[PDB]
């Protein structure tokens, strides 16, 4: 005999994400690559196609490393890479998340200061400034997803059909489980959402209070950006802090165990999303696109 | 293998480097078309600005004007107007003292193919002067099928409402403005149009507008 | 180290039902407890020292359970 | 117009240092490519350093890399060689050459006057005959040939030839073995294929009297020098 | 005055109205004759070889 | 009196139209018909130049032809290496409004113009190193339109003012002005023994010159709209003019008349630029919808299409030895085709 009795446990249709991440790898992998190529040296001639392509960057990473977590949450949580993945692949996932997020807020920072100040602008505003503020993202994303470099690690005794890919928060009393999970939302969904909705805020009160910068275009792609950003990271984070916080006695812990992958999941549909956005307020992507 | 003659490739470089950097000093200046009939104001607008094709070139707030007067070919616009497309804006000036030469021209050049999104900065000059005009020669005159009050605020609104119907296209802006040959303040009406149309710019390139 | 605390306990046991069902008791169902197992009496050898075994197991992990979190956190 | 002086020469102790200053006045400096060669008082011109136009790229000779380095002032337009380590090899003269390189530039045209520097895998070129009786009025050819071919891939052959009148800086004669230098007569003629180059003088004149080095420019070299004596 | 302009345009058109013309059937045969003379070397007509070609 | 003379001008123009009729006993396109076609000529993209910034309005090729001219909007007049890409110079304009370029057939001159009304010179091969201005030919009333170098002391410019000039750019006097013309010259070509030469005005006419007498031999007048760009046939007994109604056509100099009209129904956009094939059988044409064509000069059929360009062709020119045609472009892009 193997044990005593086997079962195939329920996979609830919070585990059905599955569909969600396969349509954000086939709808993102293919339009962020064409994007970043659109967006690359051929257009980096000004400054305003920086900010693209490391946001088209980020997105194309996120989406390549995607298909681990289409295998890994079919897999009922086994983990068949070695320890060395396990230490190094989730942290570049949260590395390129983070870096999407930062960039984001940083372009929306960046619109910000050339509708208030065009003037100021147009003499210190160079790719190099550009490159600065994506490397600073870029290094802001390293520096919250350390402590995933720093403590994830696998282990597997008295299973045998599973390994898992786990995180080491051991030491002193000192929770750092929740101090990570609150730097986290801090640097993540509260300051970069802050930057965000004062920029655009600041930006539509400038620019419609002209009559010559005046246009529902930007109210358009403004509202959607800041709502598609909020409705699709708004579950991942707060699933994040319940878990966080929540003790491993689970009153209501179960439910937010389940629905970690559709929320991870909706996560992933805002970055499948920004290259449409990126496309459809264009000034004529598809002819760039063709002419490149 | 490039032979030891690669210092070819190392002076292009370095000519390739020169170029931008020339082009990016060159971005930051904003270029203006001067335009309007003879003796309407641009000599004396551009005199009061601080300063074949002549180029009047002045600074106003951190900002690189240069102002081209045009009006020095006289041949067949349509061949060179394609020219001076790319331009922030046009410094249209009438002289209210006068006309409908002024009118046709302004139909000519708002309804222009190269300049259908090229925002007008219409200044009426020398309305100083154009009160003695109207308090004893009455638009009635200039405008035969003018009917309504003849004083002067009603004449100018009328000349400035008459210009800005030549305008069709509803993506561009006529800011219509007075000068008296005072002066002391065009710049700012400039600079100010030219903040505008620098703005919308900066949001069509990003996507937003 | 606690790994090891499953074989002194196991040394009590006797009989090869009860050695299987607990080098095979304990597990890693992160899914379940005791109680959730052994729904059935999976007959009366295995009840008895699963029990005992699952017990074990679980105090043992629970106080550094080293749980996967889903890639993405 | 064009002059290029230098300045730096002297009686020196060996194994101390100096540096030696090249005043260019008359040309655009900082698009040029400054070159630095020396002649030793009984021998023939030997290639030093290399400095490009922005400093971008610099050479050295084998017997002279790591003691000297070259260094370029545009906004003040001189040219320095700092010389450390002088050894007895190093008493020549130094010529500071000026050099620019782009399609159908001729390297090597303006010479300096030069600087009486005194201390108390390579392209070899010959030149077969080291002195050749001629008389005026008549046609002289003079040959040199190289270890390797100088013909490159892209159709040019890098050979340079130069003449040395008595007691003055080498002139620029023909550039690429083909192509005669600005100024220079018509009777001078290049030829060759390859490796063996042949330079051929008609109607030769009396003030041709001098001693003629041929350099290959194909990659980082001189010849001996066939004297003509009246 | 209005006249001198006139004249000289008329005098324009005297002068250029006295040059000898062929018929076009001549002129077209010229045209073929030196097309299919210099055909042969006309490397866009006929493409050359990648071997001669500079900008391969 | 006017009119006394106006009617005989009449009577002039109607007998020189008589007589162009009776010389043509036959056309091009009956004659040219057993010729077989010259077939789909494929033309790619070998290089492009990548250095300008802002619209390139001219375009000239050396006589060596691996050396080009580019002026362009951005006050900068860079030569090119054509066969490795390099900008073996970078002559840097006092006026960015450019209009024309040249390259002189020694390759030691390269001349530039535009709304300056001066034709400037700029030296190439000095002393000094760096690319002085030698001479700025001054008198014309217009824009330069075009300017050719018939050698280094001799320069043709097209201006604006109605006229057509010939300069001593030694001394930098006009030697023999050209008039005729009663609307602006836009375009000017030289013919290979450069003996004489012609020019298309904004009247839809093209006369025929010639540099030594100085007076004007014929006129063509075949066109609708303004001219835009002319090119002599190789032989220098023909050339091919393009206007703003989309349509080429071929004036041949014995017979005075037009040979063939270059016109399709999808077309409705001006040619900025025209230039033979070495042999003389095709005709690139650059049009204004982004994209050059290549015309069976005997036959005019579309022999083919060069696209690539995100914006308006402004110049157009094949190299002396025909191996490629470079196409300057708004786009600030050139490209060379093979």
């Amino acid at each position: 005999p193997a044990d005593g009795i086997h079962l195939p446990k329920r996979q609830p249709g919070d585990v059905a994400a599955l569909i969600i991440y396969s349509v954000v790898f086939l709808v993102g992998v293919p339009g962020n690559a064409l994007v970043v190529w659109v967006t690359a040296f051929e257009a980096r001639r000004a400054v305003n196609a920086i900010w693209f392509l490391n946001l088209a960057v980020a997105d194309l990473l996120s989406c390549l490393a995607l298909p681990v977590l289409f295998t890994t949450v079919l897999n009922h949580n086994y983990w068949y890479f070695d320890a060395t993945a396990c230490i190094v692949l989730p942290s570049l996932i949260l590395l390129n998340m983070y870096a999407s997020i930062l960039l984001l807020a940083t372009i929306s920072a960046d619109r910000f200061l050339l509708v208030f100040k065009p003037i100021w602008c147009q003499k210190v505003r160079g790719t190099g400034l550009a490159w600065m503020a994506c490397g600073v993202a870029w290094v802001l994303a390293l520096l919250l997803t350390i402590p995933s470099f720093v403590y994830r690690e696998a282990y597997k005794d008295f299973y045998s059909e599973h390994t898992v890919c786990g995180i080491n928060y051991g030491g002193g009393s000192f929770p750092k489980e929740k101090a990570v999970a609150i730097l986290r939302l801090m640097v993540g969904f509260v300051l970069p959402l802050l930057t965000l909705n004062i920029c655009y805020t600041f930006l539509l009160l400038r620019t419609w209070s002209r009559k010559a910068t005046r246009s529902t275009k930007t109210l358009k792609v403004v509202m959607a950006v800041v709502i598609c950003f909020f409705i699709f990271w708004l579950p991942y984070q707060v699933t994040g802090v319940m878990i966080a916080w929540l003790p491993p006695s689970s009153p209501t812990l179960k439910r937010v165990e389940k629905l970690n992958s559709l929320c991870v999941s909706l996560a992933y549909i805002n970055c499948c999303v920004n290259p449409i956005i990126y496309v459809m307020a264009g000034q004529g992507f598809h002819g760039r696109l063709l002419r490149s | 293998l490039s032979a030891e003659e690669r210092a070819a490739l190392e002076r292009s470089k370095a000519i390739e480097k020169n170029l931008k950097e020339d082009g990016i000093s060159a971005a930051k200046d904003v270029k203006l078309l001067l335009l309007g009939a003879d003796n309407s104001g641009k000599s004396t607008i551009v005199k009061q600005m601080k300063i074949g094709i002549v180029e009047t070139h002045f600074t106003f707030k951190n900002l690189h004007f240069r102002l081209f007067d045009v009006g020095g070919q006289r041949s067949e616009r349509k061949k060179w107007i394609h020219c001076f497309e790319d331009v922030t804006a046009i410094i249209f000036c009438v002289d209210l003292s006068d006309m409908h030469e002024s009118l046709m021209l302004f139909d000519s050049i708002c309804n222009n193919k190269f300049f259908i999104d090229t925002s007008i900065i219409l200044f009426l000059n020398k309305k100083d002067l154009f009160g003695e005009k109207i308090k004893k020669s009455p638009l009635t005159i200039c405008f035969p099928e003018y009917t309504g009050p003849n004083t002067y605020e009603d004449a100018a609104a009328y000349i400035q409402a008459q210009f800005e119907s030549k305008n069709r296209s509803p993506n561009k802006e006529i800011y219509c403005h007075m000068t008296c040959a005072t002066d002391t303040n065009n710049a700012q009406v400039i600079f100010d149009a030219v903040t505008d149309i620098i703005i919308a710019n900066n949001l069509r390139g990003c996507g937003l507008y | 180290l606690l790994r090891q605390k499953i074989e002194e306990q196991a040394a009590k046991y006797k009989h090869s039902v009860p050695k299987k069902c607990c080098y095979d008791g304990a597990r890693v169902n992160f899914y379940e407890t005791c109680e959730e197992r052994v729904a059935r009496v999976t007959g009366p050898l295995c009840i008895r020292a699963f029990n005992e075994c699952c017990t074990i197991a679980n105090k043992i992990r629970k106080e550094s359970p080293h749980k996967p979190v889903q890639l993405g956190r | 117009d064009v002059q290029l002086v230098e300045s730096g020469g002297g009686l020196v102790q060996p194994g101390g240092s100096r540096k030696l200053s090249c005043s260019a006045s008359g040309f655009a400096f900082s698009s040029f490519g400054m070159h630095w060669v020396r002649q030793a008082p009984e021998k023939g011109l030997e290639w030093v350093a290399y400095i490009s136009s922005g400093s971008g790229t610099i050479y050295y000779a084998d017997t002279v890399k790591g003691r000297f380095t070259i260094s370029r002032d545009d906004p003040k337009n001189t040219l320095f060689l700092q010389m450390t380590s002088l050894r007895s090899e190093d008493t020549a003269m130094y010529y500071c050459v000026r050099s620019i390189y782009y399609y159908g530039s001729s390297p090597f045209d303006f010479w300096g006057q030069g600087t009486t520097l005194t201390v108390s895998s390579d392209i070899v070129m010959t030149q077969a005959t080291s002195s050749v009786p001629v008389t005026p009025g008549e046609s002289v050819s003079i040959s040199c040939r190289s270890s390797k071919s100088l013909l490159h891939s892209n159709g040019n052959t890098y050979l340079y030839w130069f003449l040395q009148r008595p007691g003055q800086s080498p002139q620029l004669l023909i550039y690429r073995m083909s192509n005669l230098a600005s100024g220079v007569p018509d009777r001078f003629s290049g030829s060759g294929s390859g490796t063996a180059f042949t330079l051929t003088i008609s109607r030769l004149e009396a003030e041709d009297v001098g001693v003629y080095y041929c350099m290959q420019h194909l990659e980082y070299t001189f010849g001996a020098g066939t004297k003509l004596e009246l | 005055a209005s006249i001198a302009q006139a004249r000289k345009l008329v005098e324009q058109l005297k002068m250029e109205a006295n040059i000898d013309r062929i018929k076009v059937s001549k002129a077209a045969a010229d045209l073929m004759a030196y097309c299919e003379a210099h055909a042969k070397e006309d490397p866009l007509l006929t493409p050359v070889p990648a071997s001669e070609n500079p900008f391969r | 009196e006017l009119d006394q003379l106006r009617q005989e001008a009449e009577q002039l123009k109607n007998q020189i139209r008589d007589a162009r009729k009776a010389c043509a006993d036959a056309t091009l396109s009956q004659i040219t018909n057993n010729i077989d076609p010259v077939g789909r000529i494929q033309m790619r993209t070998r290089r492009t130049l990548r250095g300008h910034l802002a619209k390139i309005y001219a375009m000239h090729w050396g006589t060596d032809s691996r050396l080009l001219v580019s002026a362009s909007q951005d006050g900068k007049l860079i030569i090119w290496d054509s066969y490795t890409t390099n900008k073996v110079h970078a002559i840097p304009l006092r006026s960015s409004w450019v209009m024309t370029c040249a390259y002189a057939p020694s390759g030691n001159y390269v001349a530039c113009g535009g709304l300056d009304n001066i034709c400037s010179i700029y030296n190439l091969k000095t002393r000094e190193g760096n690319v002085r201005v030698s001479r700025e030919l001054a008198g014309h009333t217009g824009y330069l339109s075009c300017c050719r170098f018939l050698d280094d002391n001799q320069i043709v410019t097209s201006s604006g003012d109605t006229t057509c000039a010939l300069w001593d750019i030694e001394t930098g006097q006009q030697t023999t002005t050209f008039t005729g013309h009663t609307g602006d010259v836009m375009s000017l070509s030289l013919a290979p023994d450069t003996r004489l030469f012609v020019s298309g005005a904004c009247d839809a006419s093209a006369k025929l010159w010639d540099v030594r007498e100085g007076m004007c031999r014929q006129t063509f007048t075949g066109h609708e709209s303004d001219i835009n760009a002319i090119c002599f046939f190789p032989n220098g007994n023909a050339f091919a003019t393009g206007s703003d109604d989309a349509t080429c056509r071929l004036f041949d100099l014995r017979a005075d008349q037009e040979l063939m009209t270059y016109s399709h129904d999808n077309i409705i956009c001006g040619i900025t630029s025209v230039s033979f094939s070495k042999s003389g059988r095709l005709l690139l044409a650059g049009y204004d919808d982004f994209n050059c064509n290549v015309w069976d000069a005997l036959k005019a059929d579309r022999a083919g299409v060069l696209a690539g360009h995100d914006n308006r062709v402004s110049c157009l020119g094949v190299t002396d030895d025909g191996m490629a045609v470079a196409t300057g472009s708004w786009d600030s892009f050139l490209k060379i085709w093979n």
